[PDB]
RNA sequence: AAACUUUCAACAACGGAUCUCUUGGUUCUCGCAUCGAUGAAGAACGCAGCGAAAUGCGAUACGUAAUGUGAAUUGCAGAAUUCCGUGAAUCAUCGAAUCUUUGAACGCACAUUGCGCCCCUUGGUAUUCCAGGGGGCAUGCCUGUUUGAGCGUCAUUU
RNA sequence: CUAUCUAGCGAAACCACAGCCAAGGGAACGGGCUUGGCAGAAUCAGCGGGGAAAGAAGACCCUGUUGAGCUUGACUCUAGU
RNA sequence: CGUGGAGGUCAGUGACGAAGCCUAGACCGUAAGGUCGGGUCGAACGGCCUCUAGUGCAGAUCUUGGUGGUAGUAGCAAAUAUUCAAAUGAGAACUUUGAAGACUGAAGUGGGGAAAGGUUCCACGUCAACAGCAGUUGGACGUGGGUUAGUCGAUCCUAAGAGAUGGGGAAGCUCCGUUUCAAAGGCCUGAUUUUAUGCAGGCCACCAUCGAAAGGGAAUCCGGUUAAGAUUCCGGAACCUGG
RNA sequence: GUCGAAUUUGGGUAUAGGGGCGAAAGACUAAUCGAACCAUCUAGUAGCUGGUUCCUGCCGAAGUUUCCCUCAGGAUAGCAG
RNA sequence: UUGACCUCAAAUCAGGUAGGAGUACCCGCUGAACUUAAGCAUAUCAAUAAGCGGAGGAAAAGAAACCAACCGGGAUUGCCUUAGUAACGGCGAGUGAAGCGGCAAAAGCUCAAAUUUGAAAUCUGGUACCUUCGGUGCCCGAGUUGUAAUUUGGAGAGGGCAACUUUGGGGCCGUUCCUUGUCUAUGUUCCUUGGAACAGGACGUCAUAGAGGGUGAGAAUCCCGUGUGGCGAGGAGUGCGGUUCUUUGUAAAGUGCCUUCGAAGAGUCGAGUUGUUUGGGAAUGCAGCUCUAAGUGGGUGGUAAAUUCCAUCUAAAGCUAAAUAUUGGCGAGAGACCGAUAGCGAACAAGUACAGUGAUGGAAAGAUGAAAAGAACUUUGAAAAGAGAGUGAAAAAGUACGUGAAAUUGUUGAAAGGGAAGGGCAUUUGAUCAGA
């Protein structure tokens, strides 16, 4: 079945293709669920910000090393440099990552800064008190960038 | 012109819904209005027809007669008007179906549970 | 066989009591498709095979 | 049904037997027995190229030729002779555009919005609805379809103030947020023409 | 109109299985009568009668060994609860809310805090 | 010239196309998680005033109890119309029961409606025979109990 | 005893359309075509010349990069030993 | 050009009659087709601009269904054979009764049974279909009635064999094996009778179960009785087993 | 033909599909046998046979070249739109 | 002789548990061939169908013996990519991942190896009582061949000094969620047609309701509903918001510095070979057999090996929600889908009737009418039925029922006809008909 000059093509369609083909038919629907799920998820939660914070950090490969993005969670070093415990970070909503490590002052210091920007821009509700309620913002990632340095 | 995603627009599920309503829905989907006069004494527009009713046909060729409900056929989705029937040519007399919604309720049968009812509804003066 | 089991016995007593024609009371229920007995079995026709 | 037309066990008898190749019901006893099974051409058998859910059902289109259509659509509703020709009977009316005062925004009640739309004019075309509900032709009318009619005035505003419920339950008559212009509302059936009656913020945001 | 649960319930067992016994006789003489009688649909009374003091006589005895049975754990089977068996199976609300005395000091000590962001 | 044959039309047949219907299917989406030794799914046989089925049900048998509604059911018959009521209904709901013989199927069998054993009780003088009523007797495994076995083995008497 | 005729009952095979020939030419053996011979309703019993009659997508032969049964130091393996 | 469905429009057509169908009636188009009249009919449907496809049939020994010619034709001719009268009935070659003539000729066309069938048995009513003619008759149709056991069978035994357990194999469904490499036992009783049991005297175990309506096997006969049951019911007369 | 023993036969029982069974015919194994039946893989593949559904308008062929486990097929060039 | 212990038994011992079903999706095992390669064996189909074992509402995976080689990322899963690419392949036909990057969702952890040794501090069961998903007391037992507390590599532990900070559960009502009940607008005004008005016309009303359905024809306004709100009922649960008794506790946890330490899993890793498998190529995983480690060790770093470094993790033990799947179950909403030869095989007493020994195979079959008003009565006939009468809007709707095509058929009418018929051009004749 070689006919006039065209592309050779390699559709792998030999199999019994048909028994798995999947036709993304809910993309509204999920969609509709996913943001249904954000609401009641947020509404379930205390005045949260519905994520934890995320660390800058510099993506691998030096196809990306170029620019930084958010990473897993802020090192044991970087939580003890701003002055906490990881239990009680993971506790007030900071992403901990007890396997990244810091070889890179400056983006230590960076992870450093965001998180004393975000322990002077939260109020931590006492377990026994009042804090009136305080308008929920449901982005920590929107409230803190990621700034390319 | 529906809100709400529990009510369906479906022809299909609202004839199958219809026809296959049992008698305690029946009865609801059975029900007639009240005539001027009863509607100004209990401020209420329709009610489920009852066996002991007194209604005025309104539409129909028998439109104009009157009579007290014989039986609320509600397998046949219909309601027997006593002196409102069809004479054979057998000399038996057969009573005529009639729907409600073709009917005005001009004398109520009542009791506790009626009487509740109007009030329930919004009626005024039992 | 005329030494039947009671089980062959059983199904034999239930095939004779249905063996009969539609009641005719039925024909005249309100709605009412049913014309006739429609599982009518004779024992000249069809095998109850057991 | 992907086993639509192939739930049997039905296998050709073979030539030498006086009767087509196509595969035949095996057993006996019932009629259904020594009959054409699993062909296009055979009752009860599979259709030809039975439909697959994998058919391409959305479309695509470039968002700025999507965008292009929709000023293309604003543009002809401000062309009396093709608002006209869509219908629409826009014939003693003022001025096309009709832009009308940001106090429509605000009206909750269907009876003095339908009142607005006829002191501004678009009676005739709330009258054209009303008056073309029929019964749809054909098999649509019981799969939910089962009435037609022709499309009235389509409202446009910038804040939401009640107008779209109190023009909701107006047949025909369909609102839009200026922000968000619907080419299927600006242009219904592809034709070019819709009668729209803009409110002042609505006219100015459209800048 | 046939007996009715509610006047059979202030009846001692005893009157339940005389009223019972005259029921069957009842219904006895009344398959007798059908035999000539055509169409007797009074039978389906007195067979109604017989289920419900049947019914009543059940629900006397079985408050009873209720109430012999209660506090203790071991109840009959019939009178536990029939959730499905998996329900059964399931771990009660006690179990499955233990928790390690190591796991209860660190969950103390650093619960879920309740913060806003107030920028 | 009839008869006959053929063609067409009308009316009548045969047949069930067409059209219009649609409590059905099909596909898509959304939500939820709940079978069974407390005996499941499935099966057999029965149950109604008059039913062969479908449906429902199990000798309490088209059902009992409970709750709600508030006057039916309906093919006939019958009942009832107190029906201003703890109350009609082939109603809805359903939390209490019943649930034949089975079935993983569990005393042993089962091409048998075959054959045991134990306990309580009743009758026939009746612990032993016969019968009636009620309640039980499977296997593997786990924790525990009790009774045991082995010069496997410790100590004491010896 | 059929066949035959009658009363009753009542199928099937097969059927492009059909049915008189001779020669011609023609896919080289026509019911149709050409040229002639001719040619008169509706039919019954027989008959086996013809319908290259029917029955079956030739079983022989060949082709297929279609098999299968069987055999053998064909190729490649394998249970067992 | 035409078809099913979709967006728009003609505020299109329509119970004063939509669609469909019939119509050697009319008109338009080269044509695919379109339009009109008349009849029938009864609830929807169309023109135009676009969208979409399960979109157009003469064939496929095509599929399903229906229908022809053949054709009132082939035929309904094995098993010796029917006939007369009466009755019944609308109707009799076929039903019933009587008369006659025949046959099966006891290795039966007789009387019973096993397998199988399952109510076909019997009565009453009864002929639309079925009984390849007929039918008043029937193994049909409709409604009912009917099968009575200590002694006849099953039930029990083992046969060829089947097959749990103990064990072993197998990923596993399961397979092997049937007394095997198993701690596989109840039935007896001195005493105990704090209770005829436990301790506690003593006797016997190479082993489930299924497998025969013809093998083996406890014991019943005669007479009468029904529309239809009989070694079963009734009468009489026996017998066996367990106690 | 044979008809008193390598006899005939009932019931029970065992042997199951590359398996059984065969006083041997490739016989028989439920009208199925040189590999049963049932369902699924499976709408198996087919260079081979058959069919392939509206109108009109315009243009309009090839059976030749080369290569192929190729010779009833394809690629290629040519002819055509 | 007595009392243990260990091991092994028995009991219709006390209390439990497993089996089977379903099986769309999920975790494994086992495992083809048709097919493609234009033959065919490796290959492909396919790590698929069939077979077997095992779960849940999801499962599995999962907090690195990971990826990388960077200025390093940081559990798992899924999507868009990577990419029809690296690679595999009679290097033929074919096959074919992964890292990065963007996003959805996010969540973290716990055992073993430690002397509590100044106190087995631990736990099942029985029993009595209670406020009963449990608690307390008592008593047996389990357990030192190790049950608690303490630690899990990110650490952490034992000692010394310094202080600071923080805290537990049940009540009542809300709230969240689930299952439910009920109430909540406006014409049956007039005219015409019609059997029926729900049609057409006129005049109105409500519209946060002109979705949908019913009712004798196209009904917002006749009925149910729809829309918008109100008022209840019964639960699940502490998710969280308040009120109040409690007051936990000189118990528990965190944090700095100094010092000594720092246990980290074996027939396992790894190696050879065999088979399978993978894109994994001197061998990707898996498994069998043989060999069989170490502790500044070990694994990986995609070309075998020796040597020297480096980088990165920490196996041979374990738990974990979401994003992800879902031709099954339950409950819902829909469609440019099909409209009774279609659509599931089944719109209907369909997995039914029926066939087969059996495994299995498996149909056909919807429509009177608004309402039975289902044809009283007369007459002919043995009867079936006919003719009338009648009901009905219609019997050109009579249950052999909406419409009612064609094939084929009867009757009537017309016409033609010597071994076919049918057709084309043209005209005669007869019949019929439009146009001005
Ligand atoms: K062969
Ligand atoms: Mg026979
Ligand atoms: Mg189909
Ligand atoms: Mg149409
Ligand atoms: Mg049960
Ligand atoms: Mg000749
Ligand atoms: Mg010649
Ligand atoms: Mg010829
Ligand atoms: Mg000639
Ligand atoms: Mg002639
Ligand atoms: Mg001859
Ligand atoms: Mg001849
Ligand atoms: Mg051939
Ligand atoms: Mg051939
Ligand atoms: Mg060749
Ligand atoms: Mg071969
Ligand atoms: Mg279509
Ligand atoms: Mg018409
Ligand atoms: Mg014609
Ligand atoms: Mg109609
Ligand atoms: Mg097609
Ligand atoms: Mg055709
Ligand atoms: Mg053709
Ligand atoms: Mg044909
Ligand atoms: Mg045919
Ligand atoms: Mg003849
Ligand atoms: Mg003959
Ligand atoms: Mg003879
Ligand atoms: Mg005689
Ligand atoms: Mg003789
Ligand atoms: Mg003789
Ligand atoms: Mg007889
Ligand atoms: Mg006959
Ligand atoms: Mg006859
Ligand atoms: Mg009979
Ligand atoms: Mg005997
Ligand atoms: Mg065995
Ligand atoms: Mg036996
Ligand atoms: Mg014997
Ligand atoms: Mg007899
Ligand atoms: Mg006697
Ligand atoms: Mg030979
Ligand atoms: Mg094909
Ligand atoms: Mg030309
Ligand atoms: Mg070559
Ligand atoms: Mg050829
Ligand atoms: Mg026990
Ligand atoms: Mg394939
Ligand atoms: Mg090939
Ligand atoms: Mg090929
Ligand atoms: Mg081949
Ligand atoms: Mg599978
Ligand atoms: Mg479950
Ligand atoms: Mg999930
Ligand atoms: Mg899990
Ligand atoms: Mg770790
Ligand atoms: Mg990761
Ligand atoms: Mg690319
Ligand atoms: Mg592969
Ligand atoms: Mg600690
Ligand atoms: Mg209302
Ligand atoms: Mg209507
Ligand atoms: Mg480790
Ligand atoms: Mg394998
Ligand atoms: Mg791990
Ligand atoms: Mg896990
Ligand atoms: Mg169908
Ligand atoms: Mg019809
Ligand atoms: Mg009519
Ligand atoms: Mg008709
Ligand atoms: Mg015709």
């Amino acid at each position: 079945a070689i006919s006039k000059n065209l592309p050779i093509l390699k559709n792998h369609f030999r199999k019994h293709w048909q028994e798995r083909v999947k036709v993304h038919f809910d993309q509204a629907g999920k969609k509709v669920s996913r943001r249904n799920a954000r609401a009641t998820r947020a509404a379930k939660i205390a005045p949260r910000p519905l994520d934890l914070l995320r660390p800058v950090v510099r993506a691998p490969t030096v196809k990306y090393n170029r620019k930084v993005r958010a990473g897993r969670g802020f090192t044991l070093a970087e939580v003890k440099a701003a002055g906490l415990t990881a239990a009680y970070a993971r506790t007030i909503g900071i992403a901990v990552d007890h396997r990244r490590q810091n070889r890179n002052q400056e983006i230590f210091d960076a992870n450093v800064q965001r998180l004393k920007e975000y322990q002077s821009k939260i109020i931590v509700f006492p377990r026994n008190g009042k804090a009136p309620e305080a308008e929920q913002v449901l982005s920590a990632a929107a409230t803190f960038p990621i700034a390319q340095p | 012109a529906k809100q709400s995603l529990d009510v369906s627009s479906d022809r299909r599920k609202a004839r199958k819904a219809y026809f296959t309503a049992p008698s305690s829905q029946r009865r609801v989907l059975l029900s007639a209005p009240l005539s001027k006069e009863l509607r100004a004494q209990y401020g209420i527009k329709a009610l489920p027809i009852r066996r002991d009713d007194e209604v005025l046909v309104v539409r129909g060729s028998k439109k104009g007669q009157e009579g007290k409900i014989s039986s609320v056929y509600r397998l046949k989705f219909a309601v027997q008007v006593d002196k409102v029937t069809k004479e054979k040519v057998n000399g038996a007399s057969v009573p005529i179906n009639l729907h409600p919604s073709k009917l005005v309720i001009t004398k109520l049968h009542l009791d506790k549970d009626r009487k509740a009812l109007i009030q329930r509804k919004g009626g005024k003066l039992e | 066989a005329a030494q039947k089991s009671f089980r062959i016995k059983q199904k034999m007593a239930k095939a004779k009591k249905q063996n009969r024609p539609l009641p005719q009371w039925i024909r005249l229920r309100t709605n009412n498709t049913i014309r006739y007995n429609a599982k009518r079995r004779n024992w000249r026709r069809t095998k109850m095979n057991i | 049904s992907e086993k639509a037309g192939h739930q049997t066990s039905a296998e050709s008898w073979g030539t030498g037997r006086a009767v087509a190749r196509i595969p035949r019901v095996g057993g006996g006893g019932t009629g259904r027995s020594g009959q054409g099974a699993f062909g296009n051409m055979c009752r009860g058998g599979r259709m030809f190229a039975p439909t697959k859910t994998w058919r391409k059902w959305n479309v695509k289109v470039n968002h700025n030729e999507k965008r292009y259509a929709t000023a293309s659509a604003i543009a002809a509703t401000a062309v009396a002779s093709l608002v006209l020709a869509r219908g629409h009977r826009v014939e003693k009316i003022p001025e096309i555009p009709l832009v009308v005062s940001t106090d429509l925004e605000s009206i909750q009640k269907t009876k003095e919005a339908v009142a607005a739309l006829k002191a501004v004019g678009a009676h005739s075309d709330l009258l054209k609805v009303l008056k073309s509900k029929k019964l749809r032709a054909g098999k649509g009318k019981y799969r939910n379809r089962r009435w037609t009619q022709r499309r009235g005035p389509l409202v446009v505003y910038a804040e939401d103030n009640g107008i779209v419920k109190a023009l909701r339950n107006v047949p025909g008559v369909e609102t839009a947020n200026v922000a968000s212009l619907n080419l299927l509302q600006l242009a219904p059936g592809a034709h070019l023409g819709r009668f729209v009656i803009w409110t002042e913020a609505a006219f100015t945001k459209l800048d | 109109a046939g007996v009715k649960a509610y006047e059979l319930r202030t009846k001692s067992k005893e009157q339940l299985a005389s009223q019972l016994v005259d029921l069957k006789k009842e219904l006895a003489e009344l398959k007798v009568q059908k035999l000539s009688r055509p169409s007797l649909p009074k039978i389906k009374t007195v067979r109604k009668s017989i289920a419900c003091v049947l019914t009543v006589i059940n629900e006397q005895q079985r408050e009873a060994v209720r109430q012999l049975y209660k506090g203790k754990k071991y109840q009959p089977k019939d009178l536990r609860a029939k959730k499905t068996r998996a329900l059964r199976r399931a771990l009660t609300k006690f179990e499955a809310s233990q928790v390690t005395e190591k796991q209860r000091k660190k969950q103390i000590a650093f619960p879920q805090r309740k913060y806003a962001i107030k920028a």
